[PDB]
C-alpha cells in the first residue's frame, strides 16, 4: 500500500509499504527520499508516537493513511 | 584590506542570517506551521469537552515544536543545501551516491587535493551510519516459528537451526549442524527470550544456560560480515569556500543535532569556528578514526569533540551515552555557485523583511505570534 | 532464590564501592527499590544541596531501563511534576549492557549540566535557554529551600 507523511512545512512524501513493515523500515525509507537519518525523526498517526520495533498494522495504519514526520524532540 | 572571495560572503550571510532569525529562514510562512500543527494537534482534543480550553492548552504546549527551528541534523543539511545549491541541484546532489571514508580518510583529503583552493566552492554532506546489531535471542520450538511473521532483527533458537532475522526480514541460516543446535537448544531454560549483550552472563557465565548464550554470541560475531547492521543515524554538511591568492584553504562544519541543540545555536555558539581552527586535515584524519578505532573512550571522545553542543563535550557521549558501536563516516561532495546561493539568501531575507518588527528579534515574535494565532484559528474551523 | 543473580551482584558491587558523592543503598522491604541521595555537583548551581531518589528495577530489567525519580524537589528542565528523570539518550536506546552504575553516573551527569533542549519540564527549559543566569538563579534558590536538610 500507499502512505502520506507531511512535515510541519507542508511538504508530503509518498511511501509504498507493506502492513508488517516496521515503523523503522518506514523511517529507512524516508531517509532515502529525503536525506533525513533515521534517529533524526519521529512519526505520528492519530496524536500518537510511533516506536520502531512496531508495525503499521500494530497501529491499524491502512491504505493513504497520514504520518506526520516530527523533527523536534 | 581586499575583499573575502564571494564563497566565503555565502559562509558569512548563512552564518549571520541564522543567528538572527531563526526558524524563519526555511521561507515557510508562519501560517503554513500553524495549520500544519493544528492538523497534528486536532486528536488529542476531546470535542465534548471544552473547546475553548482544550485549544489554548494544546496551543500553548506545543509552540515550541512549533515556532522553534529544527533540530533533525538531516533537516538542517537538507536546509543548508537547498540555500547553496537551489532545489534543483539540492535533488540531485541527494540522489548522488555517498561514498565511505576510507580507514585514513585519504579518499576524501585526496579529492580536496585535486581541486584548487582558489578554483572552486565546495560543499560536503557528511552522513554517520551506527551497527545497531541483534540484541535479543528468541528460543521457539520449530513449529511455532514462520519466519514470514517472525518478529525483525532477533536471533532464533530452534531444536535444529540458528537463524538471525534482519531488520528488513532476510533470513540468515547462522551455520551449526543438528546436534550443536540441540545442544544450546537444551542448555537454555525456558525464558524465551534472552539477551545478547549482557556482561554479566557473557563475562561471568555460572551455568550453562550461559555458556550456551555465550557460544551464540561468537558464533554470530565469526560470520558479522555477512550481514548489514547499519542504520542512518547523523547528518551534517562541511563548507569550503574558494581562497584568494596564496591564503589557505578554511573549512567550516553545519550541523543540527536531535535532542541537543539547532543549526542556529551552533552558530550563536561558533563551534563552526573553532572547529575550522583545527585545519581540515586534523579534521578528516579523526573523522576517519572515529569510523575506524574499536575503542568506545576514543570513539565517544571524537564524536564529543566534533557534534556536541558547545561546552558539553565532556558530558556528551558518557556513561549512558557513550559510543559502543562501530560507526561508519560517509560523504558526498559538490560544486557550489556562490551568485546563486547569495541570491537564495537575499530571497530569504526579502522574505523575512515582509515581517513587520524594528529588529530581527521583532520579525521572530511576529513570526511565531503568527504561527500561533494560525494554530487556534485552524483547530477552531476544524471543530467547527 | 528471590532476586536474579544480576541484581544481587550489581547490588553488592554497588555497594562494597560508592560512586564518589552518590549513596545508594537498597531497601530492605524491597530489594528491587534503591535509597538514593545525590550531592549537589561543584560548580553547578545545586552545590551545596543533598538530593534524595528513588531507583526502580522492574521486573523485566535488565531488558527495560530502571525507573528513577527524584524524592527531593528541584528545578531542573530534564526532571518532570512528579520528579520522574528520562535516561537521556540521544541516537541510541537502553540495552542490558548498561547498569545501575552508569545509570547514576548520568544522572549526576545531569545535575552538572542540564539539557533544556531534551526537556520533561517545558516550562523549566524555556527560562533556561532564554534567561539562563535567572533559571540558575531559582535553581540554588529552590537548592536552599529544599535540598539543605
Amino acid at each position: 500500500m500507499q502512505i502520506f507523511v507531511k512535515t510541519l512545512t507542508g511538504k508530503t512524501i509518498t511511501l509504498e509499504v507493506e502492513p508488517s513493515d516496521t515503523i523503522e523500515n518506514v523511517k529507512a525509507k524516508i531517509q532515502d527520499k529525503e536525506g533525513i537519518p533515521p534517529d533524526q525523526q519521529r512519526l505520528i498517526f492519530a496524536g500518537k508516537q510511533l516506536e520502531d520495533g512496531r508495525t503499521l498494522s500494530d497501529y491499524n495504519i491502512q491504505k493513504e493513511s497520514t504520518l506526520h514526520l516530527v523533527l523536534r524532540l | 584590506g581586499s575583499l573575502e572571495s564571494p564563497g566565503f560572503m555565502v559562509h558569512k550571510k548563512l552564518k549571520s542570517m541564522s543567528q538572527s532569525y531563526g526558524v524563519m529562514m526555511t521561507g515557510v510562512p508562519a501560517e503554513v506551521l500553524g495549520q500544519m500543527q493544528a492538523e497534528r494537534s486536532i486528536p488529542s482534543i476531546n470535542k465534548t469537552g471544552n473547546l475553548k480550553q482544550q485549544i489554548a492548552k494544546e496551543v500553548s504546549k506545543v509552540c515550541h515544536m512549533m515556532t522553534e527551528p529544527t533540530q533533525s541534523a538531516g533537516q538542517a543539511s537538507n536546509d543548508v543545501c537547498e540555500l547553496l545549491l537551489g532545489k534543483i541541484e539540492a535533488e540531485k546532489f541527494h540522489f548522488t551516491k555517498y561514498e565511505a571514508l576510507s580507514a585514513d580518510g585519504d579518499n576524501l583529503k585526496n579529492v580536496l587535493e585535486n581541486t584548487a583552493p582558489s578554483s572552486t566552492n565546495l560543499l560536503i554532506r557528511f552522513e554517520i551510519d551506527r551497527e545497531d546489531p541483534p540484541i535479543v535471542l528468541v528460543k521457539t520450538k520449530n513449529e511455532n516459528f514462520n519466519p514470514e511473521t517472525a518478529v525483525k532483527n532477533k536471533i532464533y533458537l530452534l531444536e535444529n537451526k540458528l537463524y538471525f532475522i534482519d531488520k528488513m526480514g532476510n533470513l540468515f541460516n547462522l551455520g551449526p549442524g543438528k546436534k550443536k543446535c540441540t545442544q544450546l537448544f537444551n542448555a537454555i531454560g525456558d525464558s524465551a527470550e534472552y539477551s545478547l549483550c549482557d556482561p554479566f552472563v557473557l563475562e561471568e557465565p555460572e551455568k550453562p544456560e550461559d555458556f550456551a548464550i555465550s557460544e551464540i554470541v561468537d558464533i554470530f560475531n565469526e560470520q558479522k560480515e555477512r550481514f548489514d547492521f547499519w542504520i542512518g543515524s547523523h547528518s551534517f554538511t562541511i563548507y569550503i569556500p574558494q581562497t584568494l591568492g596564496e591564503s589557505p584553504r578554511q573549512f567550516y562544519p553545519y550541523q543540527a543535532y536531535f535532542g541537543s541543540h539547532t543549526l542556529q545555536d551552533w552558530f550563536v555558539s561558533d563551534k563552526d569556528e573553532y572547529l575550522s581552527r583545527i585545519g581540515i586535515d586534523k579534521y578528516i584524519e579523526k573523522l576517519a578514526v572515529l569510523g575506524k578505532t574499536t575503542n568506545t573512550k576514543e570513539r565517544s571522545d571524537i564524536y564529543a569533540e566534533f557534534f556536541s553542543k558547545r561546552g558539553r563535550e565532556a558530558f556528551f557521549c558518557a556513561h549512558l551515552n557513550e559510543k559502543r558501536q562501530p560507526l561508519r563516516v560517509k560523504f558526498k561532495i559538490t560544486e557550489i555557485n556562490p551568485e546563486l546561493a547569495l541570491k537564495n539568501l537575499q530571497e530569504t531575507q526579502e522574505f523575512i523583511d515582509t515581517h513587520p518588527g524594528e529588529n530581527p528579534s521583532d520579525k521572530v515574535e511576529n513570526y511565531r505570534n503568527r504561527a500561533k494565532l494560525a494554530m487556534t484559528e485552524h483547530l477552531e474551523s476544524l471543530l467547527d | 532464590a528471590g532476586l536474579p543473580r544480576r541484581i544481587i551482584k550489581e547490588t553488592q558491587r554497588l555497594l562494597a564501592e560508592p560512586v564518589p558523592g552518590i549513596k545508594a543503598e537498597p531497601d530492605e522491604s524491597n530489594a528491587r527499590y534503591f535509597h538514593v541521595v545525590i550531592a549537589g555537583p561543584q560548580d553547578s548551581p545545586f552545590e551545596g544541596g543533598t538530593f534524595k531518589l528513588e531507583l526502580f528495577l522492574p521486573e523485566e530489567y535488565p531488558m527495560a531501563a530502571p525507573k528513577v525519580r527524584f524524592m527531593t524537589k528541584i528545578y531542573h528542565p530534564n526532571v518532570d511534576k512528579l520528579g520522574r528523570i528520562c535516561l537521556d539518550i540521544l541516537k541510541d536506546k537502553w540495552s542490558p549492557a548498561l547498569q545501575i552504575r552508569t545509570v547514576l553516573l548520568s544522572i549526576q551527569a545531569l545535575l552538572s549540566a542540564p539539557n533544556p533542549d531534551d526537556p520533561l519540564a517545558n516550562d523549566v527549559a524555556e527560562q533556561w535557554k532564554t534567561n539562563e543566569a535567572q533559571a540558575i538563579e531559582t535553581a540554588r534558590a529552590w537548592t536552599r529551600l529544599y535540598a539543605m536538610n
